[PDB]
């Protein structure tokens, strides 16, 4: 199954943001758990574009105060 | 007091073999915003990216060294 | 010099998210600056709703992998 880029929002096809990590290049991926099972992964701005709530909410459950 | 988003590291190979490395071949500069640059890319999403930042795309070091000449009259 | 909270989206007006803090009761609260050059300071749920792409840039800039 390929993700939907037909679809201008996935935010409502999305369960959660699984884990964000970088590449030795510095950029960052996205590993996302689709309501219907699937697993995909994609560059951060993919995720910006198409459910920046759901990464929103990721990095709240993992924010931090000094 | 700072903020910080604190993620445990995981290995690659747990996000990449589900990772389609095509998505993001940057197609064309569309136009600019600020010092930024508006682009597509394959998969069909348009999004702003730092001039700086651009070579961390497939095509994007390639389609930068273009536009600069472009944009700079030696094109 | 208002904020302009009728709307839809404030992309365009924000130069960058400045901190997020958390209150005592728990709320996280985010501090903006505006591309004229004021600040204000507004719910992170008022922000989510109308620049989520500028506090991702702001957390994204603050991640730290342990």
């Amino acid at each position: 199954m390929k993700p939907p880029f037909q679809k201008k929002s996935w935010e409502d096809l999305v369960d959660c943001v699984k884990t964000v990590q970088q590449l030795d290049n510095g950029k960052l991926i996205a590993k996302i758990k689709w309501k219907n099972g699937y697993v995909s992964t994609h560059d951060n701005i993919i995720i910006h574009q198409k459910c920046p709530l759901k990464i929103i909410e990721y990095y709240e459950a993992h924010i931090k105060f000094t | 007091s700072l903020c910080k988003i604190v993620v445990r590291r995981e290995p690659l190979d747990v996000l990449l073999p589900y990772y389609d490395a095509s998505e993001t071949t940057v197609q064309k500069i569309l136009h600019e915003n600020d010092s930024t640059l508006s682009v597509k890319f394959l998969a069909g999403v348009e999004a702003l990216i730092k001039k700086d930042e651009l070579d961390k795309y497939k095509n994007g070091k390639a389609c930068l060294r273009v536009w600069l000449k472009h944009k700079s009259g030696k094109r």
